[PDB]
């Protein structure tokens, strides 16, 4: 039935201020107010207005700012956009326990506000940075409490992996690997970005050589936007959270599924065997890896627009022809198919042009689990002098809980492996 | 450099809760750790790692027996005008205070007791006696950076460092002792008035002294669980401590390695290292934690 | 979010009135007077360094200390003399010293209170306080020995708000002291332990900077401060400016020190004196270029910042920044990831069309540690000058306490060259 998005810290924020903004045009709601089906995500209040179910939130101003500036400024609630004045300071140990926990009952309580206008609420989407700031502490708090709240329902994280070049901070790796830990035994299934394949499409794409933050997000939202979609129009593909679930994650441990968006074209028709083509091709992913090395446990094909499934079919058969296939084991060769017939439509100033039809793919490979070395590496290697442990250990952490959650790391990428054939 | 592991058995509540125990020592220098795992398809398993000590004590071991092959081999040391400490390490609760301080409360069945014994003995042996030797006791705690006389009614007091470097600590109250019950008496005080629980740095020790110079000195230390953020200058100085003692067979310094400084510097040092470990399923990434860091520790001998 | 400046004794307050005027005119303020130019960003974060008053006006968050009036009249009567809040100035009056134990004890305590007490106004004055910064010397007496004070003091009012200095360590050549070696040194034990992080401009550096390369004979402390001057700005650039980073200088430290000993970074500048990008990355990285007498060669970098500043592109400075942890690529650490970031502003500084400033934590500050110590012990050794402290009060065991914690430092930065 209903759906609330909550948008935690700076990449959070901007990342959703992107996608609330595609949403709007997708279901044509003029920023100022108006203009079921589209109930999914938004609550029809006043005589007139059609404002969103979320919540932004962060621990200093300056990012919630622009938003209560900016166009659309008039589009959501004053309450929904909560701000915290201290910053988050870049470390774990500060926005989970020290400047957290001043400002949890305060979200907390508004989420719930939010929820009480939804006969039969269906869970939440969050979105939120791995490393960072309040990105990874507070998320992980908020999830935590959540849990208490909100027994059953379901919650999907949208998180952001860090890369080199998108600039980062040196502490980046303890953080990530610090939030994934709590965080894991209280989502149910999570979308990892990375902005490292994000800046990477940018630029063999749209061909940008200095891509910006508003030009990431923009191409985020799309993906977003294709993914939620299904449960916003809404009789298609995923329905109801579950069934989405459901189809992508085989096991509890959370299990992150890679993304690969359909055809990515500067502005300024693809065909569906085509697109479809370009999905099984490591360099249009979201996540920097490559699964003609690992295998598959589940795949998802996502359309938009213009498609009959009659070529869809064919365009599948001759997808496994000359290609790699490599399903593992004991599951099926999923496929779980869904088009949703209205058409991909994009940000009017943008650097992408409308098209035709888009694909989405979402799979569940082992080969996810590089990604997961290639973090923890970094924070073995750190970790291995205590590195910048100090400024944990200063807000109130204990140093066998930075053992204690690469302790998991270490489990989880041994899980992942463990399920090849 | 020696470096023991002695597992503690599971008490009361542990066995109430049924705490599993996952931990074996089937050998006087192996410790087994049965680590519970999952799979991704959450199926069980076991990891069981394999860890080997100069010295592995199982739950059965009694002090006596832990004293004898731990710091009973460096009393000699100080009679031959050495430098020894012997610390015990571990999470909370894991057994540090039973062994260096007594069953629980009884002084007299923990390692400063016995090591006294052992040194009013040795004084009384032909080959020292002509040493002429006063044996001295000392008992004070860290805690937060600053230094506590547990001998001295918890008096704070002050350490300083000239620029040739040694450490002095003034007003540290050394008392005469001439029978093991003296000791007893001065243990027994010192732990009525220490900060049971760790929150700080125990340590407890036995001076030799002849004519205005210090012939010899063991330094007993009950060390803080190594499992608010006072965890940070408990975490910097067990890296202190490593990095001292390794600096022994061969910084980012903290109170506990200034004031114990002098015992790592000597030619003619020993140490001693005793990991405790609590033997239940939910301590078992504690242990983990505490076995890694003795590994490190024997690595430098 | 928002930082007061403390500015004591004659050289902190001559440093700083420079530091002072040339932001000012960064950001278009005149003596009282408030905005004039063409320019519009500045304002953003204008919050950030000036307090605002009565009308237009703009008025700096800084305090000013001295034990003695002269260098106090020397800026009211200066550059931007108008622009500083009146009874924010405290006047000494008394002996200055020249000699630490005076400022840390006897003659300073008499007014740490009273500068306390202006420091707790304008603190309590901001919306959400950042911390403070402090600008003094090591030698000499009246802020290395009431300024190491000053601080010991801020921390237990303040554990909260984190701690940052510009300090100037002294030098054999361009120096008025035999004893600035006893005041160094008495100093740096005290900064090790009451602050977040430290930038060290050394004299020796200084000097060599303006004759060694730049033609300048006789170096008053005139052109020497400009150096100073235009290193300040560069520092603080990114968090008195854009929208790129923001910098909550408590994220600048959590990423630059890695170990707690709060670490000192040695500063370089770009283009100098009273610049093609790879041109301008070669200098910046040179010993020959850098803010203390080191010589990053004899020593790893543990973390390292640089901060550019102009109309450039980005594209280029990715680029040749990671041409030199390449071509030099054995001095990076290789132990710590990603440490070398780097921040791109576009407003130009004083002149300069193009400029870039290094903030660096490198192993080889031991050196500058080591030099010091060595005319220190070299003169404790047969207790030389020393009655002029013992007398003024102090403990000679004092004297060693400090020289043992300061040897510890140069062998913990010694132990961090390893693998
Ligand atoms: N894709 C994307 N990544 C972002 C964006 N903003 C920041 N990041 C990334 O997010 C990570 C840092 O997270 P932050 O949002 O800055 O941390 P935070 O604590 O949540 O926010 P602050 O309180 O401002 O520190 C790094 O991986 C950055 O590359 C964004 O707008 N889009
Ligand atoms: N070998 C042992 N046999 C029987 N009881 C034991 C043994 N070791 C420890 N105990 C008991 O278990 C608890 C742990 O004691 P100690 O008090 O020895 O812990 P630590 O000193 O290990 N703990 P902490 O001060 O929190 O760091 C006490 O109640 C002891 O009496
Ligand atoms: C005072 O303003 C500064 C503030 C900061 C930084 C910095 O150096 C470039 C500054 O300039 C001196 C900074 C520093 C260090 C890092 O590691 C070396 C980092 O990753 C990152 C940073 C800066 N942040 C970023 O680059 C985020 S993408 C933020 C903290
Ligand atoms: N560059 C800079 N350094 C100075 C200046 N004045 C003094 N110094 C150096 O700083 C040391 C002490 O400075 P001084 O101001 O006399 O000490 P004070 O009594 O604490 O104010 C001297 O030994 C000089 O090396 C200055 O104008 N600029
Ligand atoms: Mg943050
Ligand atoms: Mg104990």
């Amino acid at each position: 039935r209903e759906c609330i998005s909550i948008h935690v810290g700076q990449a959070g924020v901007q990342i959703g201020n992107a996608c609330w903004e595609l949403y709007c045009l997708e279901h044509g709601i003029q920023p100022d107010g108006q203009m079921d089906s589209f109930n999914t995500f938004f609550s029809e209040t006043g005589a007139g207005k059609h404002v969103p179910r979320a919540v932004f939130v962060d621990l200093e101003p300056t990012v919630i700012d622009e938003v209560r500036t900016g166009t659309y400024r008039q589009l959501f609630h004053p309450e929904q956009l909560i701000t915290g004045k201290e910053d988050a300071a870049n470390n774990y140990a500060r926005g989970h326990y020290t400047i957290g926990k001043e400002i949890i009952d305060l979200v907390l309580d508004r989420i719930r506000k939010l929820a009480d206008q939804c006969t039969g609420l269906q869970g939440f989407s969050v979105f939120h940075s791995f490393g960072g700031g309040t990105g990874s502490g507070f998320t992980s708090l908020l999830m935590e409490r959540l849990s208490v709240d909100y027994g059953k329902k379901s919650k999907l994280e949208f998180s952001i992996y860090p890369a080199p070049q998108v600039s980062t901070a040196v502490v980046e790796p303890y953080n990530s690997i610090l939030t994934t830990h709590t965080t894991l035994e209280h989502s149910d299934c999570a979308f990892m970005v990375d902005n490292e394949a994000i800046y990477d499409i940018c630029r063999r794409n749209l061909d940008i050589e200095r891509p910006t933050y508003t030009n990431l997000n923009r191409l985020i939202g799309q993906i977003v936007s294709s993914i939620t979609a299904s449960l916003r129009f809404d009789g298609a593909l995923n329905v109801d959270l579950t069934e989405f679930q459901t189809n992508l994650v085989p096991y509890p441990r959370i299990h992150f599924p890679l993304a690969t968006y359909a055809p990515v074209i500067s502005a300024e028709q693809l065909s569906v065997a085509e697109i479809t083509n370009a999905c099984f091709e490591p360099a249009n992913q979201m996540v920097k890896c490559d699964p003609r090395h690992g295998k598959y446990m589940a795949c998802c094909l996502l359309y938009r627009g213009d498609v009959v499934p009659k070529d869809v079919n064919a365009a599948i058969a001759t997808i496994k022809t000359k290609r790699t296939i490599q399903f593992v084991d004991w599951c099926p060769t999923g496929f779980k198919v869904g088009i949703n017939y209205e058409p991909p439509t994009v940000v009017p100033g943008g650097d992408l042009a409308k098209v035709q039809r888009a694909v989405c793919m979402l799979s569940n490979t082992t080969a996810i689990a590089e990604a997961w070395a290639r973090l923890d590496h970094k924070f073995d290697l750190m970790y291995a002098k205590r590195a910048f442990v100090h400024w944990y250990v200063g807000e109130g952490m204990e140093e066998g809980e930075f053992s204690e959650a690469r302790e998991d790391m270490a489990a989880l990428e041994k899980d992942y492996e463990e399920v090849g054939v | 450099i020696c470096v023991c592991v002695r597992k503690r058995p599971l008490n009361k509540q542990e066995l109430a809760k049924k705490e599993i125990d996952v931990i074996s020592v089937p050998s006087k220098c192996l410790l087994l750790v049965h680590e519970p795992k999952l799979k991704v398809d959450l199926t069980k398993y076991l990891e069981n790692q394999a860890f080997c000590f100069d010295f592995a004590f199982d739950e059965t071991a009694s002090n006596e027996v832990v004293y004898r092959f731990t710091a009973r081999p460096l009393v000699q040391t100080i009679f031959e005008g050495g430098k020894a400490t012997c610390f015990a390490y571990g999470q909370t609760g894991s057994g540090k205070t039973h062994t260096m301080g007594g069953d629980l409360q009884n002084a007299s069945k923990g390692i400063y007791a016995m090591a006294s014994r052992d040194v009013f003995l040795l004084k009384n042996q032909p080959r020292y006696r002509n040493l002429n030797l006063e044996v001295y006791v000392t008992f004070f705690e860290i805690y937060n950076g600053k230094v506590f006389d547990l001998l001295n009614k918890k008096a704070k007091l002050r350490v300083l460092e000239d620029s040739r470097q040694q450490v002095q600590v003034v007003g540290l109250q050394e008392y005469l002792v001439t029978c093991a019950d003296d000791v007893i008496k001065m243990i027994n005080m010192g732990s009525a008035c220490r900060t049971n629980s760790s929150r700080s740095h125990a340590c407890f020790q036995i001076l030799l002294r002849t004519k205005g110079r210090l012939h010899g000195k063991f330094s007993l230390v009950d060390l803080a669980g190594n499992e608010r953020m006072e965890g940070a200058e408990i975490n910097k100085s067990l890296l202190a401590l490593k990095e001292c003692i390794r600096a022994l067979g061969q910084f980012r310094e903290s109170k506990l390695t200034q004031v114990l400084r002098d015992s790592f510097i000597g030619e003619n040092s020993r140490t001693c290292m005793i990991a405790m470990i609590s033997p239940g399923i939910s301590s078992c990434e504690y242990t983990l934690n505490t076995l890694r860091y003795a590994d490190r520790v024997k690595e430098l001998s | 979010r928002e930082i007061v400046h403390i500015q004591a004794g004659q050289c902190g307050n001559q440093i700083g009135a420079k530091f002072w005027e040339v932001i000012s005119d960064e950001h278009g303020i005149d003596p009282t007077g408030s905005y004039h130019g063409d320019s519009d960003l500045q304002l953003e974060r204008i919050n950030v360094y000036y307090n605002e008053a009565a009308g237009n006006k703009y008025v700096p968050r800084a305090i000013l200390v001295d034990l003695e009036p002269g260098t106090m009249d020397s800026v009211r009567s200066g550059p931007f003399g108008q622009i500083f809040r009146p009874d924010n100035f405290v006047f000494g009056q008394s002996g200055a010293g020249n000699n630490w134990a005076k400022g840390h004890y006897t003659e300073g305590a008499e007014l740490v209170d009273s500068v306390l007490d202006v420091v707790r106004k304008e603190s309590e004055s901001c919306d959400c306080l950042q911390g403070f910064q402090l600008t003094h010397s090591l030698g000499g007496g009246t802020g290395s020995g009431m300024g190491t004070l000053l601080i010991s003091k801020i921390r237990e009012e303040y554990p909260d708000r984190i701690m940052n200095t510009f300090s100037v360590v002294p030098s054999p050549k361009v120096s008025d002291t035999v004893v600035e070696p006893y005041n160094a040194t008495l100093s740096v034990h005290q900064l090790v332990e009451n602050t977040d992080e430290t930038y060290c401009i050394d004299n020796e550096a200084l000097y060599d900077i303006c004759f060694r390369t730049l033609k300048l004979t006789t170096p008053t402390y005139g052109d020497l401060n400009h150096l100073v001057s235009a290193t300040m700005s560069g520092v603080t650039t990114c968090l008195r400016f854009p929208g790129q980073l923001n910098a909550d200088l408590r994220k600048l430290a959590v990423n630059m020190v890695p170990f707690p000993r709060l670490h000192f970074f040695m500063p370089g500048f770009a283009p100098l004196t009273s610049l093609t990008v790879p041109e301008l990355t070669q200098q910046m990285f040179d010993a020959k270029n850098m803010m203390a007498a080191c010589d990053p060669r004899h020593g790893r970098y543990l973390t390292v910042a640089a901060v550019f500043r102009g109309r450039m592109s980005m594209k280029e400075v990715d680029e040749q920044m990671l041409n030199v942890q390449n071509k030099n690529s054995s001095y990076f650490v290789e132990w710590i990831p990603n440490n070398v970031k780097t921040a791109v502003c576009d407003i130009p500084p004083r002149g300069l069309k193009m400029s870039a400033t290094f903030i660096g934590n490198s192993t080889a500050i031991q050196e500058l540690f080591k030099r010091i110590s060595e005319q220190f012990t070299a003169m404790f050794r047969r207790k030389a000058f020393l009655h002029w402290y013992t007398g003024e009060g102090m403990d000679e065991m004092e004297f060693t306490e400090a020289e043992s914690n300061m040897n510890d430092l140069v062998s913990e930065y010694q132990q961090y060259q390893d693998a």
